[PDB]
């Protein structure tokens, strides 16, 4: 079935840049599936960041013009892999990050609605400290 | 309805509401002049599902006709949305996705309203 | 505000769900003294003209690898093949001890016993069978037909033809087929100008194991298709954009004469074998072939990490799973396609590639699923012009990479022509709110 | 434009019990577009409820979502011990999807 | 009508008239939300007999709807019985047994009344 | 319509118009009390063509009833003929031969008139 | 059980039996009818001796 | 087919009691069939007495509380047999008696109507003199 | 299927000895039927397939 992994736990310097992978062992593509990037502050509840959805890269207004997400789907050696990249990691960006794929083929399933969607299968969460 | 046996064709699905009703009417206008066991089986269940959906237009007083208005208070729990909100910023498939948790209840409420309307003119 | 907006039923609202049905085939006006297998005893109705409607600004999700239009047509093509066969003949008396050794492609010279139209009088029969419809059971060797373990072979009943005429699939009332009409379309994920149609474009129900023939052309790109590119077992479809030519001939007189085996059972077989006696060939111009294979490896580098692409040949073995199945005049060629797929690109002619073709009569055309068929040879020198259009490549499991050309499932052969389509159900009874007080 | 809340904020129970959480939004979404999650802290979330009351193939049959306007419910009947942890609510109608502030479920 | 292809279900047959009409209406309300050659043959003649009985509601101006009142003098030779006499001391099957010697004549008389009604508003 | 599955019978074809409408009505009156793959195939396409012609009476507001008058200006280009000219000097088959070059256009124009009529009372 | 034949007054209908296909259609039903009444019978393949 | 017989002709004393049999050679039961007991005075027209009908014994208001009818259906040696019994035979009870079965299965045949019914197959009539 | 309270005797005609009497129980009587014997299954090629 679907499974998700990503990069490990990375601790970096203030004012650095970070990239977090997303390897989707089970996604037939990211054309029809869509992935979602979600932070989680330590103890504090999870906060959405961004998504890829039929190759329209988007992030929130809390993250526009600073954070960038990419995705390359199914190749030979690689499963479909997305990646979250952040420049200028503040102390606020000290968080646990998450990649999650959603199935967006049968349009009346209700896991998705016109860009926003319920997040089907999670990964492992990555600590990033500043 | 536009098929060899007669059933509606998707006239201009991507068109937003305000044009799509006009094209629903022009759908009608062009549609009726445009009008081995696999074929028989398929068109028999086409008959069956057609007579089903015309009985839904039958039991709401709509008599098998389009744009049939009936008297139900459309609850804000089914949708709090304003008219021009959905009727100029949407298409029809995503609105049927919105309210697919209510369609049995809507068929319920239109049936009590139709039997209530005919029983009240049965009085009057 | 108040805004006391109320209920309204609409019949005919464009609303669809990604559902399924049985479709019905539909050819052109050609179909009466014609009894080919594909579109005569299965679907009378002919469609004269299309009614395709464009859809503006909509994006419909397509997934050919979890489509069941093609699996449903695969089932109709097997069942269609068989209900075009079983009222044919049924050569149960050939499973004998076969007295075969060659006499002047060295196919063989084989006499055996039969029964004539009378049962007590008995028949001795001459024939010419091929090396591959024969097994060595243990000079003047003694062989067996290849299909006497499993089911009894029937004859084609030659008034049957096999011309793959364009079969459309038209959907019954209720349902519509959403064609993609997008260029460089991958077959997976969204589609931009998906337009609705009542039947597909005319697909040709050809069968070909190694690479695809008489297909439809993609226009701008060449298209790489798979279920799972990380999974080496899944067959990679490669769809061209230019019609590569091929001419397949058997340049050999071989006459057809018959034996009375039963009442009305006249087994047709080869006879005298003259002309240009060598293996039947197929020729391929190296200019267009190496150009389109260069563009194929360009696009495969665009998928496969920009790596060093080798084209090994096939893995050998059983020459139906392995070789190039072919559908010429009632005869079935297996062409060792080795010198077509042999390169390492990270230097051939502009001339002509000639590939031999061992031909075959008794075919278990689909690998166990379906029934057998004796294919009688027709009369002699046969030329069939064809457009080689597709490739079926399976990458292997080992800083190089390989596309060993093997097939896979048989329904694969049509997934190059049904990527664009999707059977869709219409639920036309929408309930929208506006302001009426009627009825 | 949503800052959701849910009831309760922190709750405990034991095994074999029946338990209730609801989440309330600032707006009133109509198409039941909600989704609820759970995690043990250190693990990942697990989608258990999408669109009000549709469960997955793999989420246990004891869970039940329900719908009433703005207040949408999840009930756990016959509670099992490996179900404790933090729950989260989700609206997913107006982009961006803002979530719930979590509810820890433990034993007293 | 309540079936997979749609046809009425026997809601409360043993109930006497005054409750059974109410349950005929509640039959309607629940019925439309509740909605190898042997199966095909059976449901094709189900289509055929359904379209037959809706043409009987078609040719009496009733348009395929229940509780459809039309203008016929109900003769005392068909039944001299009082209303509340049968409508509170009887069920429906034994009343159809009572008047099964008249049903062709009743279909006759309702058809002259419907063609008479539409020809008179055709005048007016 | 008079058949086992129900479809009209040719009551008095040779009768000129003024009697043939009367016999069309008497056709109705007697017709509804008068009411292996070859049989199934034939009556399924009988269902299909019947539901087709009742949808033509459906989409003109005629609801599956005879003598249904609708509001279309009948153009003198379709026929310049006077009423009593054709309605007392003709039968129906040769008049359908006369105007068989217009029937798709007539179905066109009655459909714009029916959708226009219901959209105008949708306003009012 | 019983006929319902209706006379038609004053009409003249053109008939052409030699380009009729009622009879060709019944000829096809009579051949196919004969055969689907035969094939589940016996099949004396051993007399050709 | 259905046939009916009963007891013979019995002449008794005034103030006696009489029983008359009813053997129904052909009745599959008296559950679905029903039987009817009918007198006939000498010369005077036939007069109804009583019936059994789905095991509800009834007699007329001219016979309530004096006359009693029974029935046992199909057993092994016996066909379905009913029996009419009268105490206090007056001179008025000097009559010819009759048992008759009616078929009450297909409810729209019209041989029966909600308890009362048209009498299908008769017996032989028994003289009883007082 | 079990009848619940009674056991039920059924026939067409109890006077007619030829008609089979059905007897329907009310309690599920057990039975265990076994062949307690190894007998392996092997095949011959008689025809093609
Ligand atoms: C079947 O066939 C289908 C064909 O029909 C096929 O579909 C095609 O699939 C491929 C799959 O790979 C698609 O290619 C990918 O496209 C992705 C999307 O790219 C779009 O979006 C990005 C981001 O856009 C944001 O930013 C720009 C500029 O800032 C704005 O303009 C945007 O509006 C948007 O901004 C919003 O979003 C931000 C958040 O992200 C917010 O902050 C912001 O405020 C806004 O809200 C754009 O950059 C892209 O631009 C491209 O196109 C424009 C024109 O449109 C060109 O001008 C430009 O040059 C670009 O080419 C585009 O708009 C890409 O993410 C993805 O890129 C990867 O691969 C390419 C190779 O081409 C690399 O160059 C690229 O760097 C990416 O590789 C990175 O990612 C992988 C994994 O993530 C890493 O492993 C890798 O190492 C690399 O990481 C490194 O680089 C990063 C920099 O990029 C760096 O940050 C990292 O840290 C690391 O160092 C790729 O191009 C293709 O588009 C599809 N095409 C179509 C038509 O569908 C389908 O796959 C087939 N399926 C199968 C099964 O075969
Ligand atoms: C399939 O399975 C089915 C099961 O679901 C099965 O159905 C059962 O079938 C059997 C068939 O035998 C049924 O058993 C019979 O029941 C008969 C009906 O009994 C009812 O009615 C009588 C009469 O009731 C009148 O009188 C009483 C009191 O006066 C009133 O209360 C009544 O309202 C009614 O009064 C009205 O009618 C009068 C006229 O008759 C008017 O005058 C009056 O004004 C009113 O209008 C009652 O007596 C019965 O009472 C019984 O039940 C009550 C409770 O309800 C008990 O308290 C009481 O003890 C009784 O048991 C009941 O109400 C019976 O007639 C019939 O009886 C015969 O057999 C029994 C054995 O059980 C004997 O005891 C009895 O004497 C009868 O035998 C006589 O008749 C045969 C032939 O007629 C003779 O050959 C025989 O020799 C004997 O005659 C002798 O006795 C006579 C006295 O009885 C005497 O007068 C004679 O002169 C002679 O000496 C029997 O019980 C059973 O009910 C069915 N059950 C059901 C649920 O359906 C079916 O058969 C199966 N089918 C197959 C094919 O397998
Ligand atoms: C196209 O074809 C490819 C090729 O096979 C296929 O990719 C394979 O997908 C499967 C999923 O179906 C992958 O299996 C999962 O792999 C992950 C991680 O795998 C990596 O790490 C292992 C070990 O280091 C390596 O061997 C491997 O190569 C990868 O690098 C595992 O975490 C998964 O484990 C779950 O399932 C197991 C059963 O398979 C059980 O052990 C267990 O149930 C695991 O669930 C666990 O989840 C939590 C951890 O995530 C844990 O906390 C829970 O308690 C729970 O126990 C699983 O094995 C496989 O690795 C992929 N292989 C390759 C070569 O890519 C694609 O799926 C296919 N795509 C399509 C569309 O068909
Ligand atoms: C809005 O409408 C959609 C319409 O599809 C609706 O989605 C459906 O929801 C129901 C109820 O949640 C789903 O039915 C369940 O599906 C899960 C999937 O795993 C199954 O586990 C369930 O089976 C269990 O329960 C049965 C009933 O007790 C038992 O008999 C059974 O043995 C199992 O224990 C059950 O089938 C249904 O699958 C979805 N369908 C789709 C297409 O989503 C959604 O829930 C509606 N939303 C609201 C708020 O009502
Ligand atoms: C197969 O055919 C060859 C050729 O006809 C047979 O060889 C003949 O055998 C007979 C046996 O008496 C000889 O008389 C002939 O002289 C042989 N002819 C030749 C050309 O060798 C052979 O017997 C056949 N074998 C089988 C098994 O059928
Ligand atoms: C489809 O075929 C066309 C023509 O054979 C190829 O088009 C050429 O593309 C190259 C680079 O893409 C250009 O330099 C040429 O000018 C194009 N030819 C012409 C005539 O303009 C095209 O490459 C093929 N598609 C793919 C994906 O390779
Ligand atoms: C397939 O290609 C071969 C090339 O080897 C063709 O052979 C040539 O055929 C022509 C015409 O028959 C001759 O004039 C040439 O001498 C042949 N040889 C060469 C080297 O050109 C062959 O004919 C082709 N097949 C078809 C059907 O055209
Ligand atoms: C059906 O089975 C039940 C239980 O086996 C029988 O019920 C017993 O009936 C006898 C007399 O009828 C009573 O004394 C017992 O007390 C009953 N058992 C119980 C547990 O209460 C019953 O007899 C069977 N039916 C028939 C027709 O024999
Ligand atoms: C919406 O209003 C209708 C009034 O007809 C009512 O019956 C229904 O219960 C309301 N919806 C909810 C969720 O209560
Ligand atoms: C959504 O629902 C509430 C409840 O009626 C209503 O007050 C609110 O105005 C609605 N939103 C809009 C934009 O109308
Ligand atoms: C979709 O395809 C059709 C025909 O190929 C073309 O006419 C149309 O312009 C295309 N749509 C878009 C948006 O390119
Ligand atoms: C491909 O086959 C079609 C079939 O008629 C033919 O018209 C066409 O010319 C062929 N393509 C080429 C390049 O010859
Ligand atoms: C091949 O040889 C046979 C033998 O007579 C002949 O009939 C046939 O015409 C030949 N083929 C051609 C193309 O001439
Ligand atoms: C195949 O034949 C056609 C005409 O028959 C010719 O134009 C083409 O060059 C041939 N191709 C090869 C590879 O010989
Ligand atoms: C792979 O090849 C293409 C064209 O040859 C080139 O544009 C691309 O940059 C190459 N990949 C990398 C990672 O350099
Ligand atoms: C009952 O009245 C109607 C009046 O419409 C009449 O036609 C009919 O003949 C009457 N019944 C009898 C038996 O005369
Ligand atoms: C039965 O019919 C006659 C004839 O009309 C009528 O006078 C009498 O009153 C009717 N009976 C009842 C109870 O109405
Ligand atoms: C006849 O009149 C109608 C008016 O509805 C018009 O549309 C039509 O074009 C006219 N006929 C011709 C031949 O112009
Ligand atoms: C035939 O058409 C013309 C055009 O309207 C009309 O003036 C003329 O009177 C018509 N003929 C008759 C006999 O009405
Ligand atoms: C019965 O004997 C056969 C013979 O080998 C064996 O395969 C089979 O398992 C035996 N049955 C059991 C139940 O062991």
């Amino acid at each position: 079935q679907i499974h998700l992994v990503q990069s490990g736990t990375e601790v970096k310097k203030p004012g650095s840049s970070v990239t977090v992978s997303c390897k989707a062992y089970g996604v037939n593509t990211f054309g029809l599936y869509a992935v979602n990037w979600v932070r989680q502050a330590p103890g504090q509840s999870l906060e959405y960041i961004g998504q890829i959805w039929r190759w329209k890269s988007s992030a929130s207004h809390h993250f526009r013009g600073r954070v960038l997400i990419s995705a390359v789907d199914l190749t030979g050696s690689s499963p479909p892999i997305s990646s979250l990249e952040i420049k200028n990691l503040t102390s606020d960006d000290t968080a646990v990050y998450f990649c999650t794929t959603t199935s967006t083929y049968d349009r009346w399933s209700g896991l998705h609605h016109d860009g926003v969607m319920a997040f089907s299968s999670w990964g492992q969460g990555t600590l990033i400290s500043v | 309805g536009l098929g060899a046996m007669i059933f509606g064709f998707l006239g201009a699905a991507g068109s937003t509401m305000g044009a799509a009703s006009i094209t629903l009417t022009v759908q009608a206008r062009q549609l009726l002049s445009g009008i081995g066991i696999k074929q028989l089986q398929a068109r028999v269940l086409a008959v069956e599902r057609y007579l089903q959906d015309q009985k839904f237009l039958g039991l709401w007083g709509c008599s098998g006709k389009i744009i049939c208005c009936t008297a139900v208070p459309w609850n804000s729990s089914w949708s709090n949305k304003t008219f021009e909100e959905i009727w100029n910023n949407m298409t029809w498939i995503e609105w049927e996705r919105e309210i697919s948790n209510y369609t049995s209840q809507i068929y319920d409420i239109l049936t009590i309203s139709q039997t209530q309307q005919e029983k009240n003119e049965k009085d009057l | 505000a108040t805004n006391n907006l109320w209920v309204t039923v609409y019949y005919g609202v464009p609303v669809w769900r990604d559902a399924d049905t049985t479709l019905f085939c539909a050819s052109d006006a050609k179909a009466t003294e014609v009894h080919n297998v594909w579109a005569t005893h299965a679907c009378v109705p002919t469609d004269p003209n299309p009614q395709e409607m464009h859809l503006k600004n909509v994006t419909e999700n397509f997934n050919m690898w979890k489509n069941n239009m093609v699996e449903q047509m695969q089932e109709d093509v097997i069942s269609l093949w068989d209900q075009s066969l079983k009222p044919c003949v049924k050569l149960t008396p050939l499973c004998v001890t076969l007295n075969c050794t060659s006499a002047t492609d060295d196919v063989r010279n084989c006499s055996f016993n039969m029964t004539t139209e009378l049962r007590d009088k008995q028949q001795k029969v001459y024939a010419l069978f091929y090396k591959l419809d024969i097994v060595p059971i243990d000079n003047f060797s003694e062989y067996r037909l290849i299909n006497c373990n499993t089911s009894v072979i029937k004859q084609a009943c030659p008034k049957v033809s096999f011309d793959p005429i364009p079969i459309h699939y038209c959907t019954p009332a209720g349902y519509a087929i959403l064609r993609c009409n997008d260029k460089k379309f991958n077959g997976t994920g969204p589609c931009k100008n998906v337009s609705s149609v009542q039947c597909t474009h005319g697909i040709k129900p050809v069968v070909s194991t190694q690479l695809l023939l008489n297909g439809s052309l993609a226009e701008e790109g060449i298209i790489i298709r798979s279920e799972n590119l990380t999974n080496n077992a899944k067959t990679i479809i490669v769809h061209f954009n230019e019609s590569v030519k091929i001419n397949c001939t058997r340049p050999s007189n071989n006459t057809r004469t018959g034996i009375h085996i039963g009442p009305g059972q006249v087994f047709y077989k080869t006879g005298d074998i003259i002309g240009d006696i060598r293996k039947a060939y197929c020729n391929i111009s190296g200019a267009q072939w190496h150009k389109v294979l260069g563009r194929v490896a360009n696009k495969l580098k665009e998928h496969f990490n920009n790596k060093t692409i080798v084209f090994k040949p096939s893995s050998g073995g059983d020459p139906e799973i392995t070789m190039h199945h072919f559908n010429c005049r009632g005869e079935f060629f297996y062409c060792n396609t080795t010198k077509l797929f042999n390169s390492t690109w990270g230097t051939r002619d502009n001339g002509t590639i000639t590939i031999p073709c061992r031909i075959k009569q008794i075919i278990n055309m689909w690998q166990g699923v379906g029934q057998a068929m004796y294919a009688p040879p027709i009369k002699g020198v046969i030329k069939c012009l064809s457009n080689i259009t597709g490739i079926l490549l399976t990458r292997d499991g080992g800083n190089n990479e390989t596309f060993r050309p093997g097939g896979g499932n048989i329904k694969d052969n049509w997934r190059n022509e049904l990527y664009k389509y999707k059977v869709v159900q219409i639920e036309p009874l929408g309930i929208a709110p506006t302001k009426c007080k009627r009825r | 434009d949503i800052q959701m809340t849910q009831s309760p904020s922190t709750l405990s129970a034991s095994t074999g019990d029946t338990v209730r959480i609801s989440c309330r939004a600032s707006q009133s979404i109509t198409g039941n577009w909600v989704a609820w999650y759970q995690q043990r802290p250190g693990k990942a979330p697990r989608l258990l409820i999408y669109r009000g009351a549709a469960l997955l193939g793999g989420v246990p049959s004891r869970f039940r979502g329900s719908a009433a306007g703005t207040d949408f419910t999840l009930t756990i009947g016959n509670l099992q011990a490996e179900d404790f942890g933090t729950f989260y609510c989700q609206q997913y109608d107006t982009y961006p999807g803002t979530f719930g502030q979590g509810t820890k479920v433990e034993v007293k």
